[PDB]
């Protein structure tokens, strides 16, 4: 499982995105989508097909939208070799 | 304290963030009129997309997200 | 590498929490400090230690707090390898 975890600059995105910071979540969104990078825990976008070609193909793709490079603060990939939930709080 | 000016003073539309530490998050608008005077503001967190309810007086407090 | 990862309740974490939400926030993170994990996402802890009883221990430090029995939404660890930051954005 490969992740993706990204930042926007908030004064930045609303002067270049064409709508807005909220848009320019989704839109992002909308591109990794595109190659099977999905939020389903919030704010990691997880793809699990661990195919480096596919993570560059989306980050190829991302570079495709004209507000990313002026309104992205922070953009990472990474693998998810094991993970495991936390529900002993709730105790 | 009009149903009007409370509601006018919640900032619908800003983006604000938790603290320093925490997440950022974009004002709705109300959710309800509490009676201890302030009011619970309908809330989406930016990140993680989902909706949340906050009270308007720590609300007005929080600084806007950076 | 490890992860933290997590969300809180806004309605609950204010009505359980002392201090406000933001006090909530600004607790974990230090909680996280006793421990190695530096915020690196808000809702994501890092540190690099993959030393399990440091987790073990910085899990049974965050379940001290009153609060977050009542306020958390979803709590994760994770082991992260091939952290890989994207700068090609010119």
């Amino acid at each position: 499982m490969y992740a993706i975890a990204f930042d926007l600059v908030v004064k930045d995105t609303q002067d270049y995105h064409p709508k807005g910071v909220q848009e320019a979540y989704t839109d992002i969104g909308a591109v990794l989508a595109k190659f099977g990078f999905v939020r389903t825990q919030g704010s990691l976008y997880t793809n699990m097909n661990e195919d480096m070609a596919n993570l560059f193909q989306a980050m190829n793709a991302l570079k495709q939208l004209a507000w990313i490079s002026q309104s992205v603060r922070d953009i990472r990939a990474f693998r998810i070799e094991q993970w495991s939930d936390f529900t002993d709080f709730i105790r | 304290s009009s149903s009007m000016e409370l509601r006018q003073q919640i900032p619908t539309g800003c983006i604000k963030q938790f603290g320093q530490f925490g997440v950022p998050y974009v004002v709705g608008e109300v959710a309800e009129f509490l009676p201890d005077g302030d009011v619970l503001v309908n809330i989406t967190l930016l990140q993680s997309g989902e909706k949340d309810i906050y009270r308007l007086s720590y609300l007005l407090e929080d600084p806007e997200a950076e």
